[PDB]
């Protein structure tokens, strides 16, 4: 390893602990897989160690007898995966990190483990997933203990468009110093990724309260020219996340659904039957208080 | 299965219960069949009162679930059935009270065993009418349908007219209720209005 | 034995405060137990103050530690170390007191008959948190709310005295972290449940509307204006000085004007520091309340950017942000065109019922009667030989 023989060092490595899994304790051959696939991240191949990683099973995994071992696990998930940008992925292992035992008792080292996961859940693209996870942040008491966090956390919960010069300044010196996401070299190469974020929740929102606005507007709105300005509406599109149609001689911009006949019929049937409902309910309470008093 | 029950309406806080033939009469029942358990009690009407609450705090005593308390009216009105179904739910709420015991409304219908059908049938020369079958049950239904609807207006535009003119006070949380039935009404002469033109087409 | 300790009382005291002291005494002979209870009372009410008073307990306690009601005991305590300027010396007397309570039920169920005892406890934990938080100690008492609200729940319902303790010491903590949304909801309830004592000091109550007041001006989605004025809390105090100027941002806020709000507000921001750290949220605040209401009482559905922008004093260009928090709120719903540069209102949020607003439901009803049994006839005639 120290030699430049380095490469065909691991080839070795990798090559005997992945056929030698037999009758030896379970904690040597967590140990063994992390050390092959420490060379890996050196071999500039992540997918060799993604698949390594899955040798080792999640069913024996959650013992004090690994605890140690557990850690190191999933901060080597981390770095994987953040090579390939998965941020949701990174946010998910990371979790795990502040639901073990070790680190929720220990005040101080529960301190870094948190404010990584908002950062990286953040990063993330809109989904389903996203909604949800971002939603059980915003509730933990830790996260109202910080201030620092809770204003990002507080940002994005909201169904309130944000201009991008903006947040980029406010938190620039708070949470972009700050290791892990941020912070470092290649690190400050995801801060950029942050920008695309920040103008397709833009987006999100006002495809939600506006119905037509104009080209002009939504412009200035995003801060971005009118050929950039297309761009990211036409790529949200085949992400299949809005609904948006723009017309070339900068007429409007429509967010409205296509509608049919089927579905209009349906949401008139809701009403009806809604009404029907409400007027006997309130009768309920009419009975009470007109023999009462 | 009968209790005696004797009713003071001088004094609401006398009463008349007898405790021991509700533990001895519980006993006897479970070893035909075990899943009879005090389930509630049922007040034989004529109307809902706001006195039934102090007697359901008798019967939370003896259960491990709300008591449902069945307002059976005994004179029978209605075109449906003259069976309502109460259950007290406990929650805090701010209508000058701070936390309410409340009786919610719930739904009543009917199930029955293969004997019971056939036993009920078995009564009746009657082919039914509240079964929506057929074509000539349905047509039935709808009249009925619309005759419920109308009787039911009438109750709602005289409780209101009680406040105004026959003073009772202005319930926030009632008429609250009430506005909402007016903010979500369809509105025609809109693209909605032909939409259902189209639909009468097709069918 | 009592005799000694009633002397040492009387001595250290006032000669306006022995009478006190031999009142006590004379139930104590007679061994009528209800009166003894009631002077106590008396006591606590209004002489919480003299220096005597935590020692005064001390005898009572030992005497009637399984005898009489625990709920009438525990009070005596809570209202002692109330009037205590030390409060590590409040902290220890109730962390003894929790102890001697998780023995004493053991023996007190016997007595009484079969009871619970978990009352003088619940009482006890949230004294502990209010002590720290007189210390400023934010997340002490933070592990103490859970821990106490969850045993709330656990029974079907907390006695009137047990909860006003529980909602005071969420008032204490939450003035601090600055949240006006979340101290309003704990006063509101305060006020439903608020104990028949007059044990609590008017001057507290006082204290406590100035406050609600402020929650409301810089609050988020509370259009309660009308409703905070009609509860005797604020209308008995309307012609105090300093909560004068106090309910006219109240009464510029329903009207919806601007100039009564301006002129007000340029003299209170200077004066009290307050309102200055939440302007940003105080000037948002009427722009909102102006659009609402415009929308409410009327019964067209659709308002232009012009009409808006004459109203709250806005250009078209800040009035489409307006528009955009106002649906976020919940306060509306609808959608914005800015090619035809109208907001569709489609939703209004229910708000006070007044006389006049009955009436108006009222006749509505009776029109959709008359369709209904006219529809009704024409479909008996109809399908006559056709029925079941």
């Amino acid at each position: 390893k120290e030699e430049g023989k380095i490469d065909e060092a691991a080839d070795i490595l990798c090559e005997l602990q992945v056929e030698t899994y037999g009758s030896m304790e379970m904690s040597e051959k967590i140990q063994f897989i992390l050390e092959q696939m420490e060379l890996s991240i050196l071999k500039g191949d992540y997918s060799q160690a993604t698949v390594l990683s899955r040798k080792i099973l999640k069913k024996t995994f959650k013992n004090p007898k690994y605890e140690s071992l557990k850690l190191e696990y999933y901060n080597l998930l981390v770095k994987i995966s953040l090579h390939k940008r998965e941020y949701l992925e990174v946010a998910q292992y990371l979790q795990e990190i502040y639901q073990t035992d070790a680190i929720k008792s220990d005040e101080a080292k529960w301190k870094p483990v948190l404010s990584h996961i908002v950062y990286f859940l953040v990063l993330s693209p809109y989904g389903n997933l996203q909604n949800d996870l971002i939603h059980k942040i915003q509730n933990d008491n830790n996260l109202k203990k910080l201030e620092s966090q809770e204003s990002l956390v507080k940002l994005f919960t909201t169904n309130e468009l944000m201009r991008w010069p903006i947040v980029q300044k406010t938190y620039e010196p708070v949470l972009n110093e700050d290791d892990l996401a941020f912070g470092g070299e290649a690190n400050k190469h995801h801060w950029e990724d942050l920008q695309k974020r920040v103008i397709e929740h833009n987006l999100r929102v006002i495809s939600e309260y506006y119905s037509r606005i104009t080209l002009l507007r939504l412009n200035e709105l995003l801060d971005l020219t009118e050929s950039q300005t297309e761009t990211y509406i036409s790529d949200l599109v085949n992400q299949g996340i809005i609904y948006a149609k723009v017309n070339r001689p900068a007429k409007i911009v429509n967010f409205e659904k296509p509608k049919n006949s089927s579905q209009l019929l349906n949401e008139w049937s809701h009403n009806v039957d809604e009404l029907l409902e409400h007027i006997e309910t309130i009768g309920h309470l009419i009975t009470k208080e007109e023999i009462m008093h | 299965f009968a209790l005696p029950f004797e009713e003071d309406e001088k004094n609401s806080d006398v009463w008349f219960l007898d405790h021991n033939y509700i533990e001895n009469m519980n006993e006897m029942c479970k070893k035909i069949n075990a899943k009879e358990k005090l389930i509630g009690w049922y007040h034989s009407g004529p109307k809902l009162r706001a006195s039934d609450l102090k007697i359901n705090e008798l019967f939370k005593k003896y259960t491990q679930n709300n008591p449902l308390l069945l307002i059976v009216d005994v004179k029978q009105q209605g075109v449906g059935l003259p069976t309502d179904a109460y259950v007290a739910i406990e929650q805090v709420k701010d209508d000058g009270t701070s936390t309410e015991k409340t009786f919610l409304h719930l739904p009543c219908t009917i199930e029955a065993e293969e004997a019971e059908e056939i036993g009920v049938e078995h009564l009746l020369r009657d082919v039914r009418d509240q079964a929506a079958g057929g074509l000539s049950i349905r047509l039935t239904n709808q009249l009925k349908s619309l005759k419920g609807l109308q009787s039911k207006l009438k109750d709602v535009v005289e409780y209101l007219d009680k406040v105004i003119n026959k003073e009772l006070p202005i319930n926030h949380t009632i008429l609250g209720k009430l506005q909402d039935v007016f903010n979500l009404l369809p509105n025609l002469g809109t693209p909605d209005d032909d939409e259902i033109d189209v639909e009468n087409h097709d069918r | 034995e009592i005799d000694t300790i009633l002397s040492t009382l009387r001595m250290e005291a006032d000669p306006s405060l022995h009478p006190l002291f031999e009142q006590f005494e004379k139930f104590y002979e007679e061994k009528l137990w209800f009166q003894l209870s009631e002077s106590l009372t008396k006591f606590f009410d209004d002489a919480k103050s003299t220096p005597l008073r935590l020692r005064l307990y001390d005898n009572f306690v030992s005497k009637f530690y399984d005898k009489i009601n625990q709920l009438s005991v525990v009070k005596y305590l809570l209202a002692s170390l109330k009037d205590s300027k030390d409060f590590d010396e409040s902290l220890k007397y109730l962390d003894d007191l929790k102890a001697q309570f998780q023995e004493l039920d053991s023996k007190k169920q016997r007595n009484n008959g079969s009871k619970d005892h978990g009352d003088g406890i619940l009482l006890i934990d949230s004294e502990i948190a209010r002590t720290y938080l007189l210390k400023n100690d934010l997340v002490k008492a933070r592990d103490l709310l859970d821990d106490l609200e969850k045993t709330l729940d656990k029974k079907d319902s907390i006695p009137l005295r047990i909860t006003n303790s529980f909602y005071s010491t969420n008032s204490q903590y939450f003035k601090f972290k600055n949240d006006f949304n979340s101290f309003y909801y704990t006063s509101l309830l305060y006020l439903s449940t608020l104990e028949p004592s007059t044990s609590i000091t008017l001057a507290e109550r006082q204290q406590l509307a100035y406050d609600l007041s402020i929650s409301a001006l810089l609050g988020d989605k509370i259009y309660n204006f009308g409703e905070l004025l009609h509860h005797p809390i604020m209308e008995t105090i309307v012609n105090d000085s300093n909560y004068d100027w106090l309910f006219q941002l109240l009464n510029a806020l329903t009207v919806g004007d601007f100039d009564k709000f301006d002129s007000l507000i340029k003299v209170q921001i200077s004066k009290i520091p307050i309102l200055a750290q939440h302007e940003s949220f105080l000037r948002q605040k009427i722009c909102l309340m102006t659009l609402i209401e415009t929308v409410f009482v009327k019964n067209i559905r659709m308002l232009s950017f012009e009409d808006i922008s004459k109203a709250t004093h806005l250009p078209k260009d800040n009035v489409e942000h307006l528009v955009m928090r106002a649906i976020s709120l919940g306060l509306l719903k609808g959608s914005i065109d800015q090619v035809n540069e109208l907001v569709t209102i489609s939703w209004v949020q229910p708000r006070i019922i007044s006389g006049d607003q009955i009436t108006k439901m009222k006749d509505r009803l009776v029109e959709w009667n008359d369709q209904v049994e006219k529809l009704g006839k024409k479909m008996e005639a109809r399908g006559q030989s056709i029925w079941v």
